[PDB]
């Protein structure tokens, strides 16, 4: 066995919190680390967003 | 008598069949899962020299109708599409088999021409 192949992959997403812009808008919400807002998705299901 | 030409003759014939086999290997060198085949010359030749069925063969107008071991070639370098034709091996084998076919042609030529020279 000499041949090995080189498939690519995306092991997920980078859960590193990006940094913050102070917009002063009353309802711009920033989550703390490893926190998610829940959203009713297109089909109707709880997706998670930042 | 005059079956003293048999050996080389049949040997030559066997080589020709081998070519087809080897030729097929080159033709299907890209198809998936071909599992390159070949035959072993020496044993096959010995067996054929040691040695379809006849149908209803009374007078004419009854339409007579006529009716080797293809061994795996053990591969190397597996290739994920089942194709085991290592084209390099087959190229070498094809060159050698063509050469030995030429040798057999020369040997039959020599035996036949010796026979003809004695006869004139």
């Amino acid at each position: 066995a000499t041949r090995t192949l080189v498939t690519a992959s995306t092991p997920g997403a980078d859960m590193t919190p990006g940094q913050l812009d102070y917009t002063s808008r009353p309802l711009d919400v920033a989550l703390q680390q490893d926190g998610w807002l829940v959203v009713q998705a297109a089909d109707g299901a709880e997706g998670y967003t930042r | 008598l005059d079956a003293a030409l048999r050996f080389q003759q049949e040997a030559l014939n066997l080589r020709a069949q081998r070519q087809e086999i080897l030729a097929a290997n080159i033709a299907n060198a890209d198809t998936p899962g071909y599992q390159a085949r070949d035959i072993d010359f020496a044993s096959e030749l010995k067996k054929v020299m040691v040695r379809g069925v006849a149908l209803t063969l009374t007078s004419s107008h009854h339409i007579p109708a006529q009716a080797v071991d293809l061994l795996y070639r053990v591969p190397d370098q597996p290739s994920l599409d089942g194709n085991t034709v290592d084209m390099d091996r087959e190229r070498t084998q094809f060159a050698d088999n063509s050469l030995k076919y030429q040798m057999g042609l020369t040997v039959l030529g020599s035996q036949l021409k010796g026979m003809m020279n004695v006869l004139q």
